[PDB]
């Protein structure tokens, strides 16, 4: 039951000589008190692995005995802080040390014991009513935006004996107790949840509600569904933030979770601020949106074990503010670094070396965390419902589409928005392929377009078969010069270019261009392929009857209609009411099609 | 703190290589600092390995020659090894143990600290914001290096690394002339050099060099020969760093660490790996080392709150210019941008040989503004880069296409292409050229071209500098 | 050209060397002063190992050391020859509370048979009963370790505090 | 000539600057010695012996 610590092949340590206990628990070695894990056992012997240094620790120092496993805590105030992949708090640590380094084994909770907040109980049940596990049981309000509710923890029920009335109360005082079949237990503000396991729902229900993203390009090309899974590539000058502010802003997600690896302070300084500055006006007003989303983030120096644990912290603290009944988005971002992170910690155990340092595992670990998602039916008396969607950022090394993890990680996901550094170069943003990126959710989404728009689909699909089209046809048109082909051929590569110059493209500089909504965007393709149906067809018939109009005939007449349908994107609908929008748009349908007459 | 006497063993129950394993050891600690005292009254440091019950094991740093399985001694220091750090170090030169060797005294130190450091809150990080001139043109005028812009370099066997390294050292410096030349005179800036798998020539160059440009009072050196045992090529950064830290971030000071021969350290981490027992890695290196490069590269930066910071330089080589070799990969990894070298451009007596088509930069979108610089760098730098490409593009046209072809445009670039590289990419030796002085001659070299063929950069920039 | 410049950095060079001799002298001057207080330090150790009161509870001090540390069921204790019947009640009074303290049986025997050097100024050994552990307590030893332990504080309280330590930690 | 009179000078001046360093050591540290060796003896003299805190029965 003491130390009997050995040395070490690497930056972990193990010891032995304890009483028995069951594996895969955290137990703390020494004063400092280092975090270790049990692992193997023989006997009254029983190894370890501390994630911290090893330097320093005697043989027979003190073994500090717990009983639980690898876990986290859970409860309020876990919105507008930053926590490690052990949940330290690691804002609140530097202001109480007052120091710049890390100290070793800081034993404070993740929430404090000195913050009072507003309790309030269902004010229905009674003392004696009957509860199950995940039935709410209170309400707490953190901030002016989101309410944190509370409920009992699961494999819990029976008859409640005490329910406190409503007042200012810290974590450390017991608000619920009830008595079970021969014993009774009390319940405070925090709940702790074993890692290594799922917490449980009624069931699943199939996903059908396409996620909300600002910008029109990615959205009305290949949608991305709340709660699904998918996969993104990025490398330093591709941009990532480019897609994580836009999650943070401009979408319907009630809550976002960014889960980092290997990064630095300014992507925590500039979402410091980017919170405070790129806002929602909910209610009308300005407000940073860290006290509505939390931040976790390791770096390069931290414990890999630590670096392996985050993942696994950002998605159970993902899964618990989905039970409350909310819109979850998890950016679970460098999963390469979370596989090295892996081969880091197989190293060390002498696992055969199945394909470039991977465990055998590798694939189960992904499946197995990527399984965790969708929209569920929580819990609870009055039928809670929400979603977690996770957004997991690919890294090849080099651009090369050829490792383990990516290739896993491309059959599980459904949505890929392939990014690109040369059109970057090019002066073109976002970066999207439109050629290596697809979407499989649209058979889902078919009942949402069929029940609000009735013209996505089909616009979708022609626009994809005239891009398509288009590529096809610049080898032809590279090998003619450019200057000399069919009318329908030239007008369907107008057309194409017309789609690039002023659909698929947003400046997020520009501030009426940072929001499309959808509406207005499905308006615009509708009114653009319209124009283009109507040139098409009277080219059609003219070639064989009298006068074929050639496009130089059509542009002419129709110069001032292309300018329109250039400016058609500088509408800003923040200030301009959509009715107004509406009404413009069909005054420009008219138009064209009195124009388009006049024509022939 | 320390209050009980030193014990000492004359227990040997055996060897093997580097190793020397003794038992009845009352209550030892892993990493603990052990001298050893052999019949000859010879002397030799070691630090304790694997620790077991009563057994305990000991690697030597000297090598086990000669040690006599009784006559014997074995004194245990009773804590880790902790660097004696102080400010006033400055100019001196050590060993790879700390050991005075420029014939100057044992350091008398301010304050012991823990060699391993203490990774830092990252909390507690500043962006970093301006840049530091290192007075070479060929970085400089293209690349900047920003406060805690960890850029390594990637060289091979046989080019002058080195020697661009020492030129780096003996004139970098900073550019807060830009407010005042009476105020540039309060300069805080420090240069930490660590040379290790250094053979006797190079380090005897670099000794002679730094002592010969007098600017020793701005920079402490580290130098570890080849034929020092290899277990303190991996302690050498670790005191070299800690000093580093200490001046940063108790003295309020700019520090520019310069690490040297990275390759060498590796395979130094690769003899410690197999000396321990340890089953090999990926192409023969330990699987940790990636934790290894991380705790060594990420200790530099800037910190709230204090007027200070790190810049590290790391040098490595490429085995037979295999940049997917894993000293790159993780090196790329971990860090920020890289800059490499080109064997032809050094084939063709071109001093610096420094690649502008394959240089990568990260922080330089902010280490370059107005305010602390001038308004006329990022255009300046891309157009200097697109005007080489399509130079070298032309170039490699005119090779088949023929002269009798050219146009004027191609003529142009095919000069602007040849006075680039005389003038821009060539330095010399000592030639020491300010930021504003490079320019200068890359306004001169944009010269040829009329404003049309400078799409690049802005009118309102261009009549600052075209009209003359 | 060539021979002008030649000429700045030769005389540049002789500068940087003059310059690096002068600091040089500095520091070593700085060393024998703390070399000739170190030497103060051991003659006024000397002086004191006179005063034949305090020295008994010192020499009962280092061998509560010494059993507390060996920690073993055979002890040696060797000495300086003149101060035998000393170290002797030392023993008698100290094993009551190592026989207390630790609560073991240990016997200790006195090792008459070869005595420490004339040359050591005062102090204690103690080996176990095969002669391979040893612990040194002696006078000389101490006052190296608690010189070299509290080295930094000594200059700081010296030659004055530093003007660039704005912060201690 | 010129470089002969500026490094007779030169070293005439750090000469002197060394020895002004070397007395104002000599100065200072001339002060306040035998405090300092006294709180040194003093915790010379002073034993406080004690088990390792690590063991047990």
């Amino acid at each position: 039951t003491f130390g009997y610590v050995h040395g070490v092949s690497g930056p972990v340590v193990t010891a032995c000589d304890m009483a028995g206990a069951a594996m895969y628990e955290l137990v703390r070695v020494g004063h400092s008190e280092l975090v270790g894990e049990i692992i193997r056992l023989e006997g009254d012997m029983a190894t370890i692995q501390v994630y911290e240094e090893t330097s320093g620790v005697s043989v027979g120092d003190p073994v500090l005995r717990t009983g639980k496993p690898l876990s986290v805590e859970l409860g309020p105030g876990i919105m507008g802080a930053i926590f490690d992949g052990i949940q330290r708090p690691l804002s609140d640590i530097s202001s109480q040390t007052q120091s710049i380094y890390i100290p070793r084994g800081v034993n404070v909770s993740a929430l404090s014991r000195d913050i009072k907040w507003e309790f309030i109980p269902s004010k229905n049940l009674r003392v004696g009513s009957h509860i199950t596990g995940g039935d709410i049981y209170g309400i707490v309000n953190e901030n002016s935006l989101i309410k944190h509710k509370i409920m009992l923890p699961p494999r819990n029920r029976g008859s409640v004996t005490y329910i406190a009335p409503p007042g200012n109360y810290d974590a450390s005082d017991v608000v619920l107790e009830l008595e079970f079949e021969g014993v009774k237990e009390k319940f405070s503000m925090v709940q702790v949840w074993p890692v290594r396991q799922v917490r449980p729902v009624t069931e699943k229900l199939p996903a059908n509600h396409p996620l909300l993203t600002g910008q029109r390009v990615l959205d009305a090309l290949f949608p991305c569904v709340q709660g699904g899974t998918t996969a993104i590539p990025g490398a330093f000058g591709c941009g990532k933030t480019v897609i994580s502010q836009s999650l943070s802003k401009y979408s319907n997600s009630d809550v976002i979770i960014y889960v980092g690896c290997g990064e630095r302070g300014n992507e925590m300084s500039e979402v410091l601020r980017d919170f405070p500055e790129l806002t929602m006006e909910v209610d009308g007003k300005v407000e940073s949106i860290m006290k509505r989303t939390a931040l976790v983030a390791n770096t390069s120096n931290m414990p890999v074990a630590a670096r392996e644990a985050s993942i696994y912290t950002g998605i159970t603290l993902s899964e618990y503010f989905r039970d409350m009944g909310y819109h979850v988005s998890m950016m679970a971002d460098s999963t390469s670094r979370w596989a090295e992170a892996l081969r880091e910690i197989s190293g060390r155990l002498a696992e055969m070396p199945a394909d470039s340092g991977y465990p055998a595992y590798l694939g189960a670990r992904l499946a197995s965390f990527y399984e965790r998602a969708g929209r569920v039916k929580c819990l609870g008396n009055p039928e809670r419902e929400g979603s977690v969607s996770i957004v997991g950022a690919v890294s090849p090394p080099g651009g090369d589409f050829s490792d383990p993890v990516t290739s896993a990680t491309l059959g599980i996901v459904q949505v890929f928005w392939g990014l690109d550094k040369k059109l970057a170069q090019r002066k073109h943003f976002p970066s999207v392929n439109w050629l290596i990126s697809y979407s499989k959710y649209m058979r889902a989404l078919d009942e949402y377009y069929d029940k609000h728009f009735t013209e996505f689909v089909p616009l979708r699909t022609k626009a994809k078969e005239i891009l398509q089209e288009e590529e096809d046809l610049a080898e032809i048109v590279q090998l003619v010069g450019k200057a000399s082909l069919a009318e329908t051929d030239k007008i369907t590569l107008e057309v194409a270019k017309l789609i690039k110059d002023d659909f698929l493209q947003q400046n997020g500089y520009t501030p009426y261009d940072r929001f499309c909504p959808f509406y207005k965007t499905v308006g615009m393709l509708s009114n653009m392929i319209s124009f283009y149906d109507m040139a098409r067809r009277a080219v059609e018939t003219t070639a064989q009857s009298d006068n074929k109009i050639t496009w130089s005939i059509i542009r002419e007449h129709m110069g001032e209609i292309l300018y329109k349908l250039s400016s058609m994107k500088f509408k800003d609908p923040v200030k301009d009411g959509e009715a107004k929008i509406k009404a413009d748009y069909a005054q420009l349908l008219e138009d064209m099609q009195n124009a388009f007459r006049s024509l022939e | 703190y320390l209050s009980q006497p030193r014990l000492t063993y004359k227990t040997v129950s055996g060897v093997n290589g580097p190793l020397v394993i003794l038992d009845h050891v009352k209550f030892p600690r892993y990493a603990e600092i052990v001298h050893l005292t052999l019949p000859d009254g010879t002397k030799r440091s070691g630090q304790v390995l694997e620790v077991s019950g009563s057994k305990a094991v000991v690697q030597v740093f000297e090598g086990t020659s000669g040690i006599d399985a009784k006559k014997t001694s074995c004194e245990f220091t009773g804590d880790i090894l902790r660097t004696p750090v102080s400010e006033d170090m400055l100019g001196r030169v050590f060993n790879g143990s700390g050991k005075p060797i420029d014939r100057g005294p044992v350091v008398l130190a301010e304050d012991f600290l823990d060699i391993m450091g203490q990774p830092i809150n990252p909390q507690c990080r500043i962006y970093p914001e301006e840049m530091i001139q290192t007075g070479i043109s060929a970085i400089d005028g293209m690349n900047s290096i920003a406060r805690g812009q960890k850029i390594p370099i990637f060289s091979a066997a046989g080019l002058p690394h080195n020697e661009i390294a020492a030129q780096i050292c003996r004139q970098a410096g900073l550019v807060k002339k830009s407010k005042d030349v009476v105020d540039y005179s309060e300069e805080n800036f420090a240069i930490v050099f660590a040379a290790m798998g250094v053979n006797m020539e190079t380090a005897r160059f670099f000794k002679s060099d730094f002592e010969e440009n007098g600017s020793m009072d701005n920079v402490c050196l580290f130098l570890n020969l080849a034929n020092d045992p290899t277990i303190e090529r991996i302690i050498t950064p670790r005191l070299a760093l800690t000093t580093a830290e200490f001046l940063a971030y108790q003295c309020e000071k700019h520090v520019l660490v310069i690490l040297t021969d990275m390759s060498s350290y590796a395979e130094a981490l690769r003899e410690v790996s197999a000396a321990r027992e340890e089953v090999p890695g990926r192409r023969g290196f330990p699987g940790y080392m990636y934790t290894d490069l991380a705790t060594i590269y990420e200790r530099a930066g800037r910190v709230e709150g204090r007027n200070g910071s790190i810049t590290q330089i790391p040098i490595l080589t490429m085995p037979n210019d295999d940049i997917t070799h894993p000293i790159p990969d993780l090196t790329g990894y971990i860090t920020e941008g890289q800059i490499y070298v080109d064997r032809q451009l050094h084939n063709r007596q071109i001093y610096p040989p420094i690649n502008v088509l394959p240089s990568l930069s990260r922080l330089m979108k902010s280490a370059i503004g107005e305010g602390m610089t001038r308004k006329d760098h990022a255009d300046v730098s891309n157009q200097l880069y697109a005007c080489y490409a399509i130079g070298k593009d032309v170039q490699a046209m005119k090779a088949v296409v023929g002269e009798e072809a050219l146009t004027s445009d191609d003529l142009l670039y095919l000069e602007f292409l040849q006075k680039f590289e005389k003038n821009f990419i060539t330095q010399g030796p000592y030639e020491n050229r300010t930021v504003y002085e490079t320019l200068d001659i890359g306004w001169q070299l944009l010269r040829i071209f009329p404003k049309e063929m400078l799409k690049r950069i802005p009118q309102s920039t261009l009549s600052e500098f075209y009209p003359r | 050209e060539k021979k002008e410049k030649q000429i700045e950095q030769q005389k540049k060079i002789q500068m940087s060397n003059l310059m690096n001799q002068a600091r040089l002298k500095v520091l070593r001057a700085r060393d024998d002063l703390i070399t000739d207080l170190l030497n103060e330090a051991k003659q006024r150790l000397s002086k004191v190992v006179k005063d034949t009161t305090r020295y008994q509870v010192l020499l009962d001090g280092l061998v509560l050391q010494g059993l507390y540390q060996l920690l073993e069921p055979r002890m040696i204790v060797r000495c300086r020859k003149q101060d035998f019947p000393l170290v002797k009640a030392a023993v008698q009074k100290a094993i009551p509370m190592y026989k207390i303290a630790t609560k073991k049986d240990v016997d200790v025997q006195i090792d008459q048979e070869a005595y420490l050097p004339e040359e050591i100024a005062g102090g204690v050994e103690i080996y176990n009963g095969d002669r391979k552990i040893k612990v040194s307590n002696t006078l000389e030893s101490r006052l190296d370790l608690i010189a070299q332990q509290m080295m930094p504080e000594v200059r700081g309280a010296l030659f004055g505090a530093n003007a660039n330590r704005k912060f201690l930690d | 000539q010129a470089a002969m009179g500026s490094q007779g000078n030169l070293s005439a001046e750090v000469e002197q600057a060394t020895r002004r360093q070397v007395q104002g050591m000599q100065s200072s540290q001339q002060r306040n010695r035998e405090r300092v060796l006294a709180q040194l003896l003093g915790m010379v003299c002073e034993v406080r012996p004690q088990v390792h805190p690590n063991y047990r029965v």
